[PDB]
RNA sequence: CGCAAGGCUGAAAAAUUGACGGAAGGGCACCACCAGGGGUGGAGCCUGCG
């Protein structure tokens, strides 16, 4: 199994065995320490938990459940302690997603993104982006429909497009700490799959999120439409001949 | 119960305007990129210089 | 290089589709379709600018 | 809240050892006797502010009377660009108020012995009205020149290299009106963060004191003052040493806010005798009284007499820098390190440091004869947070 | 007064860096060229 | 301290710092004098007489 | 009149710009203020530092015209933002502080 | 180096750990200190994800690099007795 | 205000990063190429 | 690497050609006269500026 962030994990680290719940975060391209949602297969990601402090470059092992009825390979993760701190800087991407309302040549009005002109005035000048790749900038809050705004893009966007704003919301790890006092007895916090199978709730699945095959028709464009005054003003060697 | 419960709108990756409450952006502290140079406001040291 | 990458390094990243609540508006234009749209518009504007000069 | 201390003696040593060992302290009954100004002193509360600024996760709590604080320490981060400053090369500003009587080396000595055990660099910049860069009458604080070329070579002995220490003054100042005041700003940049200091060994006799070099500084007085001081100090030390050389330094005046005023008018001298053997240096300083107006030749003779006193007295390290070298020796690895103190060097501050280390959890010290060799067992803590790449 | 040290001793002592302790037309060919 | 370079200096007499050099006469200032009694509340006032036919309070 | 002409007339009235007087005219001046008036001159002849209306008051009431300084107000507001918003942006994630109850 | 074909070393510090682009050669290069002679030379880890197995103060075998920083001569072959390509291929665990 | 502060910080941070890594890559290339040319000279003399 | 990089010190002239005017006479101006026209200013809405 892969091992999710937020789900608890029994760390063997120092003399301590302790069950804590970590936060898995990649170091994006050495810029921001972006929070992942799973550990990557066959890749070292950073983790971050709330436990006792150990001098770094100290290796550790990491299990999921101390049970003999595991059919295969009880140890889950390995690694080494990188550093210790208080108040880590883990950061997760939050995308504010909106929809175009009226589309002019460059300035488009974008509707289903904010709720009020106060929120737009906070996010004034922000780098807004289309799914297609068109960049743009939030210019001005719009008055009459409350929650819409004017954003001047790079080129003309389409009504089918989706207009995103990629903010970075900080995520703090939880401060949970079980000691794995095995000779006395201890309560072991379960995993999310065991919780869902026990208390009978299905896993959340979005149909807009599940990948599909996209049927793209071949893009054919209209021919050139020359205006009448220009087509009547240009000279004889380059005059348009249409029967 | 926290692990099994629904994610907050800040922890969902795509937060459209139907999910969150009304003025819920003002309570958050996010960083984001801006576009273009701002105009320099004329301050008294600038006018003196 | 190219031998220093696993098959999971080589594995393709899939493209998301238009949401089903919004599929009536057409296809979700991504970078490839946007490149086609921009090429056609720049070509038509180049012909129109040459016709205006002439 | 857990560990319990009393009194206002060795207050900064107690807070710094609490930060370094991670042991939460509770210091009670600061000024029980004083009815006029009970509670914490302004330099003490400004050191609390500086400790909160450079650490992270430390919780300091001063009581309503001001006579009891408690302190749960955190990690010494330094100037990280996410928590403490905006850029990694940015100097963390610290302002200390105008009602400050102690010198700036009262803040620099605990910060310099707490700085090699940090995570990032330390880039502290002491500005404000009450920043006196001189010696004080006070509790006889060291000057900036005395502090620099008398105690930072001891970090050079421990393996915290002084190639990366950058202590620079931008204005210099004495006390001024009474003991309060200042004005001269400094900045200290520790860029040399070590895991564990080396277990050093000061055992061989530092016999031949080869040379004397020094600094005579004047801020706000005529520049012939340091020349007269050099002639006085040379008239005393030319009976003993052929090469005494004392630099002369002069600054016009520092200005503080009230509309600015010029404060910190004074002059002082700071001699450093270098022994030919190893990193062994004896220092002495003397400053003019901030209202008195005494003779500069009196000051030069006074600092030369103090230097000959420290040369007569000291085994290897003087008692001004003995707590710093002993607490770094305690922070080193789990071996013994051997310092050679003089029998006259042992002081109540040094003894109180020994009591504080025994209370905190470091091992005791072994004292044998050779002046006495004191041998300290390291505790092997080092610095807690450092990004092992 | 003989307290004026030297530029080298000023460079070690009065700088920001603290002093570490672990130091102690001949010929016609050339003229034509 | 009244000099022949057409100014007077005020020194503090602890550390002897010049309080303010003040150029006040058009010619070489001959003499200066304090009023001795601070019984009237003005003992830090002084007169200065110069070759340009002026006294200045 | 012009701003140049009124500036010259006010400086001739304050005696800062007039003809080169002889030693006898300086004797008359030493026989027989101006910074307090020069402050008013340097405030009046640089009227763009402060915001004024042109019309004057709409309804005259008699009971016993600089209406705002935008330069000074913008600098003051930027100092307030330097003291609060930039400091919070620096200490985004900084836990614990000195709890001063006195 | 020396007279041998492979040298051993201590990884002093992974220089270029804060480089931006992933397969930069400044990201891949590692400053090591050879045991036999004592000098600090620089060596290439063969891959940026393979850099994560190289920890500080680990005994590292290194060989020549025979073919963005032209002139770094060595490449890291084994780390703590286990071959680095085997660690990258997830054949062996690293004994620490 | 947040726009001006973030743009100033981004310019200063990018300039400091570019300067530091130009220094690091230049020093590494200098030392390694010096030792490589010395070894090629000592090998060509054999 | 070397020089720059040592404090009679302590914040706020030029002129044989220059400084300032006056009187007379010209030229121009919907920031002037003359002839008219039109805003704003009264009530409500709101961007912006203070």
């Amino acid at each position: 199994k892969i091992l999710k962030t937020g789900d608890p994990l029994i760390f063997s680290l120092g003399w301590r065995r302790f069950q804590t719940l970590p936060i898995y975060s990649i170091w994006d391209n050495r810029t921001r320490n972006r929070m992942l949602k799973y550990t990557p297969e066959h890749m070292h990601c950073f983790g971050t938990f709330w436990g006792p402090l150990i001098a770094p470059n100290t290796s550790f092992c990491c299990f999921q459940s101390f049970s003999a009825s595991n059919p295969g390979f009880r140890i889950a993760a390995t690694g080494t302690v990188l550093s210790v701190d208080e108040s880590t800087e883990i950061v997760k991407k939050l995308k504010l997603v909106g929809t175009p309302w009226k589309i002019f040549k460059n300035t488009a009005f974008i509707k289903d993104m904010f709720n009020s002109s106060l929120e737009i005035a906070k996010f004034e000048g922000a780098a807004i982006r289309t799914v297609s790749g068109i960049r743009g900038q939030i210019k001005r809050a719009l008055s009459k429909p409350e929650g819409y705004f004017r954003a001047t893009f790079e080129d003309k966007i389409l009504l089918s497009d989706i207009v995103i704003l990629k903010a970075w919301y900080p995520v703090k790890p939880k401060q949970f700490y079980n000691p794995a006092t095995n000779l006395i007895g201890w309560q072991s916090m379960r995993l999310t799959g065991e919780i869902r199978r026990a208390e009978n709730i299905p896993t959340p699945q979005n149909p807009n999120s599940t990948y599909r095959k996209i049927e793209r028709p071949e893009r054919h464009f209209n021919p050139l439409r020359v205006p009448k005054n220009l087509a009547a003003e240009l000279p004889f060697k380059s005059q348009i001949v249409q029967t | 119960a926290e692990l099994v419960a629904k994610r907050a709108w800040t922890l969902a990756g795509e937060a459209t305007a139907a999910d969150r409450p009304v003025n819920s952006l003002l309570g958050e502290d996010m960083e984001f990129d801006h576009v273009g140079k701002p105009v320099p406001v004329v301050t008294e040291e600038v006018s003196e210089s | 290089m190219s031998s220093l990458r696993h098959a999971i390094q080589r594995r393709a990243h899939k493209e998301r589709a238009q949401p089903l609540e919004r599929q009536r508006l057409g296809i979700l234009e991504k970078k490839k379709d946007y490149r086609l749209r921009a090429r056609d518009y720049k070509k038509k504007q180049a012909v129109l600018k040459s016709l205006r000069q002439k | 809240e857990f560990l319990r201390f009393t009194g206002h003696r060795a207050f900064t040593q107690r807070l710094v050892l609490a930060t370094l060992y991670g042991r939460p302290i509770h210091i009670s009954k600061i000024r029980s006797s004083s009815a006029t100004n009970p509670g914490l002193a302004p330099h003490e509360i400004s050191f609390l502010r500086l400790l909160e600024s450079v650490t992270n996760g430390s919780i300091i709590d001063v009581s309503y009377s001001g006579t009891t604080i408690t302190y749960q320490p955190g990690l010494i981060t330094g100037t990280v660009p996410g928590m403490n400053a905006s850029l990694s090369s940015d100097a963390i500003e610290h302002v200390i108020p105008a009602t400050n009587t102690r010198g700036i080396t009262y803040f620099l000595i605990p910060l310099a012995l707490l700085a090699p055990f940090s995570k990032a660099h330390l880039n502290v910049r002491f500005t404000g009205p009450g920043v006196i860069t001189s010696a004080t009458h006070g509790a006889r604080d060291l000057s900036i020149d005395t502090f620099r070329t008398a105690v930072l070579p001891l970090y050079g002995l421990f393996g915290i290299p002084p190639a990366r220490i950058e202590l620079r003054v931008l204005q210099r100042s004495c006390a001024g009106p009474g003991g309060k005041g200042g004005g001269g700003i400094v900045e200290m940049r520790f860029a040399s963060q070590v895991r564990l200091p080396k277990t050093l060994h000061l055992n061989r006799r530092p016999g031949k004191v080869r040379r004397i070099r020094g600094v005579a500084y004047c801020t706000g007085v005529a520049a012939s003052h340091n020349n007269r001081m050099i002639t006085a100090a040379r008239g005393v030390l030319n009976q003993l040493v052929s090469d005494v050389h004392i630099a002369a330094q002069y600054d016009p005046a520092p200005l503080v806010a009230e509309q600015k005023k010029k404060t910190g008018i004074g002059f002082g001298l700071s001699l450093v005798a270098e022994t030919s053997a190893e990193g062994v240096i004896y220092a002495a300083d003397e400053v003019a009284p901030p209202e008195g107006g005494v003779v500069p030749e009196d000051i030069g003779e006074k600092c030369a007499y103090q230097l000959l006193d420290v040369i007569a007295q000291g085994g290897c390290v003087m008692a001004a820098s003995a707590p710093t070298v002993l607490t770094l020796m305690a922070m080193g690895s789990e071996d013994v390190g051997r310092l050679r103190l003089g029998r006259r060097v042992v002081s109540p501050e040094l003894l109180e440091l020994a009591r504080d280390l025994k209370a905190f959890g470091a091992a005791s010290w072994g004292i044998r004869d050779a002046d006495l060799i004191v041998s300290v067992k390291g505790t092997g803590v080092g610095n807690v947070g450092r990004k092992v790449a | 007064a003989d307290g004026k040290m030297s530029k080298q001793e000023l460079k070690v002592y009065l700088s920001s860096r603290p002093p570490d302790p672990t130091r102690k037309p001949e010929d016609s060919a050339e003229l034509l060229a | 301290t009244s000099s022949a370079d057409k100014n007077i200096r005020i020194w503090g007499l602890d550390f002897g710092d010049c309080h303010k050099a003040l150029f006040g006469h058009q010619d070489s200032i001959l003499q200066v004098a304090f009023i001795p009694h601070n019984s009237d509340g003005n003992g830090h006032y002084f007169f200065s007489a110069s070759k340009d036919r002026t006294i200045k309070y | 009149g012009s701003q140049l002409k009124r500036l010259k007339a006010s400086l001739r009235e304050q005696g800062l710009i007039g003809p080169q007087k002889s030693k006898k005219q300086k004797r008359q001046n030493a026989n027989d203020q101006k910074a307090e008036a020069l402050k008013s001159i340097r405030e009046q002849f640089n009227p763009f530092q402060f915001k004024t209306n042109a019309r004057g008051p709409k309804f005259e009431v008699t009971t016993n015209v600089i209406k705002g300084r935008p330069e000074l107000s913008r600098a003051r507001s930027e100092e307030k933002r330097r003291q609060t918003i930039l400091v919070e942006m620096q200490r985004r994630n900084k836990v614990g502080g000195i709890i001063d109850r006195r | 180096f020396g007279g041998s074909s492979h040298a051993k070393g201590i990884v002093l510090e992974k220089v270029g750990v804060e480089a931006k682009q992933p397969n930069s050669a400044i990201r891949k290069c590692v400053r090591v200190q050879l045991i036999k002679n004592g000098k600090k030379v620089t060596a290439f880890v063969p891959n940026d994800g393979c850099l994560n197995f190289v920890d500080e103060n680990d005994e590292v075998l290194l060989a020549g690099f025979g073919r963005d920083i032209p002139g770094v001569r060595f490449k890291v072959v084994k780390v703590s007795g286990v071959g680095l390509l085997a660690l990258w291929k997830e054949k062996k665990e690293k004994p620490r | 205000f947040i726009r001006r502060e973030q743009l100033r910080i981004k310019k200063e941070k990018d300039e400091a990063y570019e300067k530091k890594f130009k220094r690091i890559i230049a020093e590494i290339q200098n030392e390694e190429g010096r030792a490589a040319n010395e070894y090629a000279r000592e090998k060509a003399a054999r």
